[PDB]
């Protein structure tokens, strides 16, 4: 039945993957409100769709900055994948378009803010609170990996909390459809699997290692490998010596030792039983997988919302005005967008 | 404590992605 759900999900994905939606809106249909978060190529802004009165989160990418940073293929991967996927824990892409200067991805607005903000403020999540979030990541990865997709950017910063206290995965800038091994050095220092640091060819198992880092960070309040400089973080990861807080349950530690396994022949998610080694682990015994997918499990935390268009669950960012050049930039590089 | 070492580190804010 999971097999049946997945096969049908694949048929749906493939049709959109092979025939992508393109130029489904225009910049002047949206009222720009405030910056929700930033990046190397632009920003993610709270916008209002005038025709419907709906609020959205619009990702703006400067084509020239994308080209300079050699992120062309990664950008085309992000939009092509996002428009083709459909899962309760994946942010919906409502519209995409481009102009002379920029690329635009209009997504569902997630008002609850980043998991990152709530985790840093509160300090750490209890094991049932962490388990609730981890279960949603486990299902999301089971879905993505079945479609030959590697996510490659798991971290609390990319996990948004909706009105129901459920996760919405955002930022697909490193997502890639790959049947075999891949080599691009990308991700976040704290979340990188040793295979990535060691310039080896790697596969989906890097997402399962990143899941180990996420579960550890949510339950400890800090990641398993941290230092002031990324080179020092990399030395810690490749040794893979993990120390656990005294408050971590024996089951939590056992799950984490299997997830933060430097040996790929031993890493959970990577074995012959695949995701089932994770889903059947003792730490997940109380998890009802179907109820998680159906959103019927009550969330341990429901964010505050002072109506539609409120941004208080997000930090404030310096505003930069959108300038659209008279001349088309990087036309050929982004023709398929 | 590990918490005090983390809190005093320069890596408690939003972490940037790395590439190429
Ligand atoms: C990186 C990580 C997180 C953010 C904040 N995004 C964001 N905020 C709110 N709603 C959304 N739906 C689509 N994405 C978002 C910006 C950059």
């Amino acid at each position: 039945s999971v097999k049946e759900f997945l096969a049908k999900a694949k048929e749906d994905f493939l049709k959109k993957w092979e025939n992508p939606a393109q130029n489904t809106a225009h910049l002047d249909q949206f009222e720009r409100i405030k910056t929700l978060g930033t990046g190397s190529f632009g920003r993610v802004m709270l916008v209002k769709h005038m025709e419907t009165g709906n609020h959205y989160a619009m990702k703006i990418l400067d084509k020239q900055k994308v080209v300079k940073l050699k992120q062309i293929e990664h950008t085309l991967n992000e939009k092509r994948i996002l428009q083709a996927v459909n899962f309760p824990f994946l942010v919906k892409l409502e519209f995409s378009f481009k102009d002379n200067s920029n690329l635009y991805m209009v997504m569902e607005y997630v008002p609850g803010g980043e998991m990152f903000s709530h985790l840093r403020r509160i300090g750490r999540f209890s094991e049932p609170h962490a388990r609730f979030y981890a279960a949603q990541i486990v299902l999301t990865f089971e879905y993505l990996h079945s479609l030959d997709l590697i996510y490659r950017d798991l971290k609390p910063e990319n996990l948004l909390i909706d009105q129901q206290g459920y996760i919405q995965v955002t930022d697909f800038g490193f997502a890639k459809r790959v049947k075999g091994r891949t080599w691009t050095l990308c991700g976040t220092p704290e979340y990188l699997a040793p295979e990535i640091i060691l310039s080896k060819g790697y596969n989906k198992a890097v997402d399962w290692w990143a899941l180990g880092v996420l579960i550890y960070e949510m339950a400890a309040g800090y990641p398993p490998f941290f230092a002031d400089q990324p080179i020092q973080i990399y030395e810690k990861i490749v040794s893979g010596k993990v120390r656990f807080p005294s408050h971590f349950s024996s089951d939590l530690k056992d799950l984490l030792r299997n997830l933060l396994q430097v040996d790929l022949t031993k890493r959970f998610g990577n074995l012959k039983d695949g995701v089932n080694d994770i889903k059947n682990h003792k730490w997940f015994a109380t998890t009802d997988w179907i109820a998680i997918y159906q959103r019927k499990v009550e969330a341990p935390f429901i964010p505050k919302f002072k109506g539609p268009g409120d941004t208080s669950n997000f930090d404030d960012y310096e505003e930069e005005e959108i300038r659209v050049s008279i001349n088309e930039k990087c036309g050929k590089e982004f023709s398929e967008f | 404590t590990t918490y005090a070492d983390f809190i005093a580190s320069g890596r408690t804010g939003r972490r940037n992605a790395i590439h190429d």
